[PDB]
């Protein structure tokens, strides 16, 4: 919660990313390294960003 | 019934799980926080004295 | 209830984390208690505790032809851990013209670490020191200085609480070691377990 | 809350809830007898009783006490217990107004109550039929039938769980019944000390209120 | 008078004394005051609270 | 909080006079081995080095 | 090392004599075996009683004064000693009027009443009592709800302690080719249980158990 504070600059924004992360891990996805603790991990590891879960989402989309 | 893999459940299924901590009056907007909760014995609620 | 045990987590060079698996609520805290008197009070060592230095003849705040006084270099001398063989007492000297591994070699005393240094060399100054080993037990308050006996540098204990399937709540002993690297810690603790038990086994 | 001697004299009989005085020939034919209440329930669920003191053939004066009630003593008030008390702060324990204990506290039976807690459990008739407290009950396994009786009332002094079945009733819905039995509240055990019936006249009474009835009865002929 | 009471006994005059500690076996420091100090339990209990 | 304060201004305060002053440790660890051991006072005028 | 000598000023209250022994090893060593005494020592006590005249704990019975349960909690002050055994019943019998002590009870040969002067209740009127009670043994403390059919069997809680409070406080011993040495002394005060040097070859036993985790 403190390492996610450096990577990005709105609180809300990084709620609202991990939000769209956790949707994702609950269906089945491989992760990177509870879902929550490990959509952190991603988070400050500075793998995830936004283009990323658009890129995950498109996917979902296209192979649902 | 209360068999011994109630507790291992229980005791599993809340790692990272927090949850929410109110006192009923209420003045500031610090009356409501969040803790990762233990099992403990006893019926009383543990809190940290600071 | 005897545990198993010691779980043994060395994650530097000269600290281990001995976690013990639980007992009976009682006997967690007791043995930490005991041990953390027992390998202090009870484990012999050897340490240097009188230094000659030819510079400083009496007083111990007027030194010259260094980079610090004299009480630097006592301060940073009465720490290096010494491990010696059966003999009692010796008497060692120096001339450098300074690391600790840098000093007069002898078939009786070795030093164990190399790296930490006292001092450093000022224009090329040739300085020489006399020292002096005694065989201890503990720790002995006052060129004359303090000479910490025990191999361990310090000791701590815990009591956390371990959760079982069966019982409500029973204590499980953490001890926290950082020996000086002239004994194991497992075996300091085998070391303090053997004379415990023999100190309980006159009954 | 406590009984006094109206007229003292000797000590003829006495008994764990019942006192037996003999008036002298001073304050004087009829002898006076007292009735100490037993465990009952109070207005805050709280046991009360009266346990004497005094011993036989003892000569008493007018005013003196015979049996303390609730938290009483000898002729004073005495409402807890003495512990010791050593003022300094352990380990944290005693933080802001916190209060630490022992194990010879809890293991010593001092500070453990006797609570009383009151169960009842009616039967009326609805436009259907009425309702009947019989033990054949379905859904019922045998780990809670041993405890009920024939009557379907639970034995006195039977020791029982929380959540179990006490007071056996059946209401009919339309052979296809709905249980409607009296359960235990969770977290609360203990024995059941009294079981008292009130039926309506008119109607013939079963086997555990004629239990009652010839209990009522003979302990009435025996005072 | 309390201070002749305490005199009477076999009992120190401040009222307080030293006591060692249970969880190591050391002395303290300061010494503390023992005595006997009538309680009593409310009906406030946990199982009407939980 | 009432109880941390208190230790903390007990421990972190000096006299005139006690026991083990005058000399000099090394660093925090010598202080660690040199006060469990009681040779030392908890509080003492003594010049270390950190 | 030298074996612990033991002085007797009271049958119920002993006290051992431990010297000599090293720098730091008197305080550590008396309050080990303080802990080891007061934590766990196995004994004897009163486990659930059956009585026959009495339904539960809270009736009114003939003959007997001014208490049921009181007569419960007065039958756990009694001491028990058994050699080779576990599991022993009892039974008392007494009729008429006078006191009823703990030495009146019908014992076997290897159970043994410790002070059986002590009062447990008063008989007012001639009647009858017989109540079976049990005996078991175990370590620590287990309440009435933790160890646990029939009505007319009556729990009750087992809190076993063969010593009450064990005290201890080191001196200056004196021997010539040497500058200090610690001795000590143990007060022992028992419940007229156990012995006190039995009580501490017991814990001494206990405690080397427990420290053969690391060797």
């Amino acid at each position: 919660v403190e390492d996610c504070l450096e990577v990005v600059n709105n609180r809300f924004e990084l709620v609202m990313m991990a939000s769209k992360r956790a949707r994702q891990l609950a269906n089945g996805v491989q992760p990177l390294i509870k879902p929550t603790v490990m959509a952190l991990r991603e988070i400050a590891a500075r793998r995830i960003d936004n283009a990323l879960i658009d890129e995950v989402e498109k996917a979902e989309r296209e192979r649902a | 019934r209360e068999e011994a893999e109630v507790w291992d459940i229980l005791e599993e299924v809340i790692r990272e799980h927090p949850v929410l901590l109110n006192r009923a009056p209420t003045l500031h907007r610090l009356g409501i926080q969040a803790f990762e909760p233990v099992l403990i014995e006893g019926k009383a609620i543990q809190l940290h004295p600071l | 209830l005897r545990p198993r045990g010691p779980q043994i987590e060395r994650l530097t060079d000269n600290r281990a984390k001995v976690v013990i698996e639980p007992l009976e609520r009682g006997y967690g805290h007791t043995l930490g208690n005991a041990l953390r008197r027992v390998l202090l009070s009870s484990i012999p060592g050897f340490a240097i505790t009188e230094v000659e230095i030819d510079g400083v003849l009496h007083e111990y705040t007027t030194v010259e032809g260094l980079q610090e006084d004299v009480l630097d270099v006592l301060l940073n001398l009465k720490d290096v851990a010494i491990r010696m063989h059966s003999g009692d007492s010796a008497t060692l000297s120096l001339s450098k013209q300074v690391t600790a591994a840098d000093i007069r070699t002898d078939h009786n005393v070795e030093i164990i670490n190399g790296d930490h240094v006292i001092c450093h060399l000022t224009k090329d100054t040739a300085l020489n020191m006399r020292l002096k080993i005694e065989r201890g037990f503990g720790y002995q308050p006052a060129l004359m200085l303090d000479a910490s006996f025990s191999p361990v540098r310090r000791v701590a204990y815990a009591v956390e609480a371990a959760r079982v399937e069966q019982r409500t709540d029973l204590d499980k002993l953490v001890i926290d070691i950082e020996t000086n690297g002239t004994i194991d810690a497992e075996e300091a603790v085998r070391t303090a377990a053997d004379i415990l038990s023999d100190q309980l086994s006159v009954f | 809350v406590t009984v006094n001697a109206l007229r003292g004299g000797v000590i003829e009989q006495i008994d764990a809830a019942r006192i037996v005085v003999k008036v002298n020939e001073a304050e004087i034919a009829g002898v006076d007898i007292y009735n100490l209440i037993k465990y009952t329930r109070s207005n805050q669920n709280t046991c009360i009783n009266q346990r004497p003191l005094v011993n036989v053939g003892d000569v008493i004066a007018r005013g003196d006490v015979l049996a303390d009630g609730p938290s009483t003593d000898i002729g004073e008030l005495a409402l807890g217990q003495n512990m010791l008390i050593a003022f300094m702060p352990w380990n944290g324990y005693n933080f802001e107004d916190s209060i630490l204990l022992s194990e010879r506290v809890v293991e010593e039976d001092r500070y453990t109550t006797i609570h009383i807690e009151e169960l009842t459990c009616v039967a009326r008739d609805t436009k259907l039929g009425p309702e009947e407290i019989s033990a054949d009950i379905p859904n019922v396994s045998e780990q809670a039938l041993n405890r009920l009786d024939e009557s379907g009332v639970v034995y006195i002094g039977a020791e029982v769980r929380a959540g179990d079945i006490m007071v056996g009733k059946v209401t009919p819905k339309g052979s296809d019944v709905k249980d409607s039995s009296l359960r235990v509240p969770p977290g609360m055990d203990g024995t059941v000390i009294d079981v008292q019936v009130f039926t309506r006249d008119g109607i013939e009474k079963d086997k555990r209120a004629r239990q009652i009835e010839e209990n009522e009865i003979k302990r009435v002929k025996k005072d | 008078e309390i201070k002749r009471m305490l005199e009477l006994a076999d009992l120190p005059q401040s009222g307080q004394t030293q006591l060692y500690d249970g969880r190591t076996g050391e002395a303290f420091d300061r010494k503390t005051t023992v005595g006997y100090m009538h309680y009593l339990k409310l009906n406030h209990l946990v199982d009407d609270k939980m | 909080s009432q109880d941390v304060v208190l230790g903390l201004y007990y421990m972190s305060r000096a006299l005139e006079n006690k026991k083990g002053e005058g000399m000099v440790f090394a660093n925090t660890s010598e202080v660690k081995r040199a006060y469990d051991n009681r040779v030392v006072e908890l509080h003492a005028k003594v010049k270390v080095r950190i």
